[PDB]
Parts: structure tokens; sequence; C-alpha cells
């Protein structure tokens, strides 16, 4: 089996360099061309760089040229993409791929056959913090047909996406957690809501458990209907 | 006799990259059983012109050893690979001997070695002081200076770089399209009878 | 350089039908084109190269055709695992260029989304921020439109939205709208309203509340 493994990714800040490592196995390394591709979240795909079999034909994208360095070593079966002068635009998932006919492009037979799982690289001007939780108290306008909607609002947790559980995992049906979004200020936030019949409102207590590993902050916040 | 493992006739005829003509590669096939049926069964090729034996009866005979070479040349000049022919590759790159007993295989590779911008991985030598004795390879890159004044590794009139680079493009005619060539050279001294094809009892 | 366009951005289909994706280029690139399939959160794999030659281990239902500046990918029969994303790739020059991407969706029954609007919590107000959330639930067509209307005045440039993945049980979608206001701006207005337009909704339905009403 042919396998490619990516390593070295993570979080950095603008103005600093970084290095990666694409280890390869299962095929002869010296008779195949390799490429580095990047993908932004929910933004399709985009090409970054490519190399030839003997390191003679190298091509870069305009918006990327003059900043990064591709280098292949056959001694350790390794491919390196040295990074320089990072910005927030480069935050993406990186794939290391292997072309099929020992040369970059233009030939009749070409194609990206084997794609690595890739690594996440994020560049930012902000630092890890604790999230703030404001519960979404259900009201008479949040219920319809005997079923009410309620949830929790967690905001301003920067480093990593957060996980939420309802009733310590007891309440799972009818739960929808929207994907995390990037606020204009540079901090992440999302909302998780659940629909429950109004017959249980006032008799059952619902507490959303929000667990954030990077800040080591475990917050459980109750949600109860508003009393006017 | 005994021995059944097939010879590696797929490593050479299925290789992705073929070495340039000026610096060719030499391969030894020994201690195995040959299977020439696949060669003319699968690959659509031209010019199976063999010297010293009829192509039909390669299965019955037994051989001493098999030497396999491989390179790529221009389309119009594939006829130059034969004893008694004169040409740039014949004189300076690959020269066949007067007494030859073997076959040559040439097939088109316009769908493999053609580049839209232009291939530059294939090179040939253009000029040399003298001819080459058969079965000799050259890796020399030093400047040959025809001028009286010694250029000594510089570029100028009466001095030229010995090597020249091919450039294959899909828009070329059939004459200039690249051709992959593999030559098989035999010897029929038949003392050991080690590497011959299938036979019963 | 050479720009490539996917004709259908999203295309709904059902099992056993015929679908076609048209990747159109700007210049004449002969037959240096390829197609790729990306699963849900997985590394994309090759499907076809030179638009005519199947690579390996690919079901015979897939096929491709085209010439010049037009290419088409054909699926003879649909299968449950065929739901994925499809990209087209140029291979003529050296700055390679991928298409904007085609996403396939399941085919099902129109759903009228349930509209819920929540008032800002008091705990948030003392922190200096105000937010009103417009909630859309269980609508089959992915496309929709959320309009923010405050004091009978349209609002723009200060709202964000997010859509969940298609449900594995109800095969519907959920949409949430987040509107950001300062504490001073929140108290200045009187009524906050949300406008929702949807295929399964005959007329725009507005869920709203008054600032001075509980
Ligand atoms: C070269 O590689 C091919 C892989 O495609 C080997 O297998 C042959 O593949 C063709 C393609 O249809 C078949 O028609 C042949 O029957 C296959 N050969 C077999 C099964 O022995 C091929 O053997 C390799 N070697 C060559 C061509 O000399």
């Amino acid at each position: 089996e042919v396998q490619l493994v990516e390593s070295g990714g993570g979080l950095v800040q603008p103005g600093r360099s970084l290095r990666l490592s694409c280890a390869a196995s299962g095929f002869r390394f010296d008779d195949y061309a390799l490429h580095w591709v990047r993908q932004a979240p929910e933004k399709g795909l985009e090409w970054v760089s490519g190399i030839s079999w003997n390191s003679n034909n190298i091509g870069y994208a305009e918006s990327v040229k003059g900043r990064f360095t591709i280098s292949r070593d056959t001694a350790k079966k390794s491919l390196y993409l040295q990074m320089n002068d990072l910005r927030a635009e480069d935050t993406a998932l990186y794939y290391c791929v292997k072309d099929r006919h020992y040369d970059s492009s233009g030939y009749f037979v070409n194609g990206f056959d084997i794609w690595g799982q890739g690594t996440l690289v994020t560049v930012s001007a902000a630092s890890t913090k604790g999230p703030s939780v404001f519960p979404l108290a259900p009201s008479s306008k949040s219920t319809s047909g005997g079923t009410a909607a309620l949830g929790c609002l967690v905001k301003d947790y920067f480093p990593e996406p957060v996980t939420v559980s309802w009733n310590s995992g007891a309440l799972t049906s009818g739960v929808h957690t929207f994907p995390a979004v990037l606020q204009s200020s540079g901090l992440y936030s999302l909302s998780s809501v659940v629909t429950v019949p109004s017959s249980s409102l006032g008799t059952q207590t619902y507490i959303c458990n929000v667990n954030h590993k990077p800040s080591n902050t475990k917050v459980d916040k109750r949600v109860e209907p508003k009393s006017c | 006799p005994n021995i059944t493992n097939l010879c590696p006739f797929d490593e050479v005829f299925n290789a992705t990259r073929f070495a340039s003509v000026y610096a060719w590669n030499r391969k030894r096939i020994s201690n195995c059983v040959a299977d020439y049926s696949v060669l003319y069964n699968l690959a659509p090729f031209f010019t199976f012109k063999c010297y010293g034996v009829s192509p039909t009866k390669l299965n019955d005979l037994c051989f001493t050893n098999v030497y396999a070479d491989s390179f790529v040349i221009r389309g119009d000049e594939v006829r130059q690979i034969a004893p008694g022919q004169t040409g740039n590759i014949a004189d300076y790159n690959y020269k066949l001997p007067d007494d030859f007993t073997g076959c040559v295989i040439a097939w088109n590779s316009n769908k493999l070695d053609s580049k839209v911008s232009g291939n530059y991985n294939y090179l040939y030598r253009l000029f040399r002081k003298s001819n080459l004795k058969p079965f000799e390879r050259d890796i020399s890159t030093e400047i040959y200076q025809a001028g009286n004044k010694p250029c000594n590794g510089v570029a100028g009139f009466n001095c030229y770089f010995p090597l020249r680079s091919y450039s294959f493009r899909p828009t070329y005619g059939v004459g200039h399209q690249p051709y992959r060539v593999v030559v098989l050279s035999f010897e029929l001294l038949h003392a050991p009878a080690t590497v011959c094809g299938p036979k019963k009892s | 350089d050479i720009q490539l366009t996917q004709s259908p951005s999203f295309l709904s289909a059902s099992v056993g039908d015929r679908v076609t994706v048209t990747c159109r280029a700007s210049q004449g690139i002969s037959s240096y084109v390829a197609w790729y399939q990306q699963k849900a959160g997985k590394a994309p794999t090759l499907l076809i190269y030179t638009a005519s030659t199947l690579q390996s281990g690919v079901p015979s239902r897939f096929s491709g055709s085209g010439s010049g500046t037009e290419f088409t990918l054909t699926i003879s029969s649909l299968q449950p695992e065929d739901f994925a994303t499809y990209y087209c790739q140029q291979l003529h020059s050296y700055p390679v260029t991928f298409g904007q991407g085609t996403r396939l969706d399941i085919e099902r029954t129109v759903a009228a989304p349930s509209v819920f609007i929540f008032p800002p919590s008091d705990e948030q107000l003392k922190s200096g921020t105000a937010s009103v959330v417009c909630l859309l639930n269980n609508f089959y067509p992915r496309e929709a439109k959320v309009q923010w209307k405050v004091d009978n005045a349209l609002q723009s440039g200060n709202s964000q939205e997010s859509v969940t993945e298609q449900d594995s049980k109800d095969s519907t979608y959920s949409l949430s709208s987040t509107l950001t206001l300062s504490k001073a701006d929140y108290e200045k207005h009187k009524v906050y309203a949300c406008e929702v337009t949807h295929q399964g909704l005959s007329s725009p339905v507005t869920k709203s509340f008054n600032r001075g009403e509980c």
C-alpha cells in the first residue's frame, strides 16, 4: 500500500516561518513527481506548488511565489515545504499528493492519484481565552404546536472548536449544533439549540455542558423558560 | 531443463522513464525462462526487424545470456540503429558491431514523452573527435574546442557545448516524434544453456 | 490565466437517474482535463483522466466526454454513496486551476421552515454587546434568504448566517442568523423583525418582538 503522512502543522503567528514533512511509503520515490495542495474551509480547492522528478522544473502560484520553498530528499524519502511570512489567508488544510508520470504537467497522462490526509495550519494575531455562555431561554414565541425551542450561546473561544452535550449526553434527539463561525473581531463562536415539547417545560431542567480543552474550562449552564 | 521463474521483461518494457540515448543503461537477464509471446502480443509496435534469427522460432532455441538496453531517439532516424549505418547517434552515441545476432524493438511514445511547453529530459551528443567502438557509453561533458585558441570551458565561436537537448512537442509531425527503442543482444555459444524459454521433458 | 467554470453549482438528484456536470474553460486546452471526487471530510481521489480513460477500480457507471473548451462527466446510474463533491482540473499550462466545485444533494419533499426569534438575554447586555437570533428549522431546499428588518427599516452589513449539514433522519436543513448590535444601538430601536423567504412558504412570514414587551 502507498501511504503519505503529513506532519509539522499547527498554529503560528504572522511574520514567523514554519516547516512540514511529507513522509512517503509503498512506492519508489525517485520515479514520481509530487505536489503540495491547500484547501480553505468550505472554499473548494487551490494549488500551491509542485516539483519534478529530478528537481529541475518547479512552479508556484503568483499569489504564493517568492515566499515558500519546496525541497525533496530521496535519502529519507521526504518532501518539505518551508514556510515564510505567513498571513491569515494561508490558514487551510494541506495535502501532499503524488503525480503519476514523473513530471509536473503538460503531458498526456497526468493526475493526482494518492492524496494524504493533510494537516491543519492556522495563522492568527490572537491568543487562547475562556468562552462566555449566555443561555437561550425559551419563551412563548419560541414554542409552536406544543414544542418549544431552546439552546445555549457560547462565544469568543478562540483556539480550537468546542464540543457541547445536553443533559450529559442524555438528550440527543432533536439537537442541532451549527458549525463554528469566525466573528469579525477574530474570535470563534457558535450556537447549539434543541427542540423539546412544551409539556416538559417547567418540569425538566436542561443544562448544556460545554467543554473546552485548550483553556481547560468546563462550563455547565442551565436553561429555563423566561418568567415575565 | 528445470527453473520456472519468469524473466523481468516487465521492468524494462513498462518503465515510466527511459534513459537518454547518450547515457544508456545496460541490463542482465539470467537464470530464468523467457516468454517472447507477450512482447508481440500486447504492445502495438513497428519494426520488429531482428538480425541473426527468425522472430518466429525464438522459443525453441537456448541462449547463453541476454543483454537488454533501452533509450529514446527521434522518429525519422530510427533506421540508423543497425550495423553498417552512419549517423550522429551511430557514430557518437550507440554503434552496433558488424557481427550482430539480436533483435531491436521500437515503439511510439507520443502520448508519454510529449510536452506542451517542451520536454528537456532527453539529450544527445552532437559532435566528437572520433567514432566509437561498439558497445561503449559516454558521460563526458567537457567542451570540445575546434578553434586554435583554447576556449577552456567558455562559450564562443569555433567552440560548442558537446550535448544538445531534445524538445518533443505534440504539434510535431510523425518524423520528429520520439521513439522508445530496446535492443536485445544474444550469444549462441550454448555451453551453459541457462536463460532459454519454455520446453517440456 | 485560464479560468474554469462549473455549470451547476448544486444539483439535486435521486437514485438511478442520469446527471451531467459541465466544466467549461476559456481557452482551447485540447484534452488535458481531469475530474476528482471528494467525499464528506475525506481526501479527494481521482476519477477520470484525459476525460476518456478510466484510471483504476472505478465503477463503469462513470464516464466522460468533451473536446476543445467543453467537458462533461456522466453518471449512468446513481448510488447512495455517489453523494459527494466533484471538481474539474485543467492540465494544459503550469499554474493549474480547479473549478469552483459541484456539490450533489439528495432529492426529497419541500418543507416549510419553522421560524423562531429569540430576544437578547439580560446577562449579555451588561457585557456591552447585543444579539438577536433568527432560527430556521427543517427546510428541505437548502437555498433560502434571511432579511433583518428593524423599526420597519431593512438592515444589512451587520449579520451573519450558518447552515448545518443535511440531516441523516429527516433529510432537512437548519439555518441560524446572528445579528450584532451595540448596547446603545439596541436600546434606541423599538421593534426587531426577521424576514424569511422560502420555496415551501407561500408568503414571507415575519417573526418579531418589541423591545418593551415581555
Ligand atoms: C505492463 O503492464 C501491464 C499492466 O496493464 C501488464 O498487464 C497487461 O495489461 C494489459 C492491459 O489490458 C493486458 O491486455 C495484458 O494481458 C496484461 N498482461 C498480462 C496479464 O500478463 C503487462 O503484463 C506489463 N508488461 C508488458 C506489457 O510487457
